[PDB]
């Protein structure tokens, strides 16, 4: 088709939404996830070590 | 788990520090009852003796 300014604008809303994903949607739901993981890892060891 | 492993360690810690205290001290009630039965018998038998 037909080349045109778009390709720039689209270029500026690409990083900002990626910039505002990095900081804000990411680290917060991927702390929270790994949060959960970790404590079923605290679960096993507590069997572990009620056993022994 | 996390609980009856804590309970079961304080069970057997009671049980076990009674019976070896009860153990020691009746070794000393047979102990003292050997004793005392040779304490007496040793007139039991010059009595004989000089009556002999």
């Amino acid at each position: 088709m037909n080349l045109n300014a778009t390709i720039l604008g689209q270029a500026i809303a690409f990083v900002l939404f990626v910039l505002f994903c990095m900081k804000y949607v990411w680290p917060p739901l991927m702390a929270a996830i790994e949060k959960r993981q970790k404590e079923i890892a605290d679960g096993l060891a507590s069997a572990e070590r009620a056993h022994k | 788990d996390l609980d009856l492993a804590k309970a079961s360690a304080t069970d057997q810690l009671k049980k076990a520090k009674a019976e070896a205290q009860v153990i020691i001290e009746q070794a000393n009630k047979r102990r003292s009852q050997i004793l005392d039965e040779a304490k007496a018998e040793a007139e039991q038998e010059r009595t004989k003796i000089v009556a002999q």
